[PDB]
């Protein structure tokens, strides 16, 4: 939202396992007294990270033909013509 | 091409043509010849691309 700051705990383990799978941060340090809420100082370090990141872009360009939406008045009392349009091609001057 | 040789033909039989010969008509008919191939060429080259993969629009 604002002045808050997302952690995922359970990651950091090192005893019995190999060191492919001893990757991440445990967090679970950072549990005190049993609470999820911290108040915490942040600062930027030095170096940089590289991310094993599965999708790239995060937007959509606009693309309607992909994930058509609508609100549920439009739904109850347009056509489906307005909100479930299909593409047309033109024939001897008709579409 | 194939109007610029009916005319020399038409000329030439008319007795007003000189220095024209067969040589002059066979290299106008190869010439004419090939240029028809290329047409045919690129008459089926636009037919097939739209042919082969046939998306509706066009």
């Amino acid at each position: 939202a604002v002045g808050t700051v997302g952690l995922a705990v359970g990651y950091g383990r090192k005893a019995a396992l190999k060191e492919e799978m001893q990757v991440g941060i445990n967090a679970y340090a950072l549990y005190k007294n049993f609470n999820s809420v911290q108040s915490i100082t942040l600062a930027k370090a030095n170096g940089e990270h590289e991310f094993a990141c599965v999708q790239g872009q995060k937007t959509l360009m606009g693309r309607g033909d992909i994930i058509k939406e609508t609100t549920l008045e439009i739904f109850n009392t347009q056509d489906a013509k307005h909100w479930n349009e299909q593409p047309m091609v033109s024939l001897d001057h008709q579409e | 091409i194939t109007s610029i040789a009916l005319i020399t033909i038409y000329l030439k039989s008319k007795g007003y043509l000189e220095y024209v010969n067969t040589s002059h008509i066979h290299d106008l008919a190869k010439f004419m010849f090939g240029i028809s191939v290329f047409w045919t060429y690129l008459w089926f080259s636009q037919f097939m691309l739209i042919w082969y993969a046939n998306i509706p629009e066009e």
